[PDB]
């Protein structure tokens, strides 16, 4: 809900004292788009051996 | 690819003739999947060549076979008046029998 709530969840307490008591977490920028870049070619000799 | 053969061939008694065949296939088992069957007019065919460097038992030595690349050859050491019949090369490489188009033999 806010930095204070995550700070509490990291401290496991409802009364945070004064300071920088918690390094809450890290900011991971999300992946917005997905990419698939394989090669190009033809079919395979599937049943040339089976 | 489907098998192909010459439309027909000609000869005479005592002469050594040969018949060709193209369009074979292959697999992991080898490349000797070629067999020739001679079918007389109006009766059941008969196996003449299998494993072109070989042939069934009891088969007369007047016939012989060989292969070269994607093309095969059926060699006959001598024709006879009764040798007038059809001949079909057949491939059984990929568990699929694909007979040939057929080629006529005459004198």
């Amino acid at each position: 809900l806010d930095p204070l709530s995550e700070t509490k969840c990291t401290l496991k307490s409802f009364t945070v004292e004064k300071g920088i008591y918690q390094t809450s977490n890290f900011r991971v920028q999300p992946t917005e788009s997905i990419v698939r870049f394989p090669n190009i070619t033809n079919l395979c000799p599937f049943h040339e051996v089976f | 690819s489907a098998l192909t053969q010459p439309p027909s061939a000609s000869g005479s008694p005592g002469q050594s003739v040969t018949i060709s065949c193209t369009g074979a296939s292959s697999d992991v088992g080898g490349y000797n999947y070629v067999s020739w069957y001679q079918q007389h007019p109006g009766k059941a065919p008969k196996l003449m060549i299998y494993e072109v460097n070989k042939r069934p038992s009891g088969v007369p030595d007047r016939f012989s076979g060989s292969k070269s690349g994607n093309t095969a050859s059926l060699t006959i050491s001598g024709l006879q008046a009764d040798d007038e019949a059809d001949y079909y090369c057949c491939s059984y490489a990929l568990s699929r029998v694909v007979f040939g188009g057929g080629t006529m033999l005459t004198v």
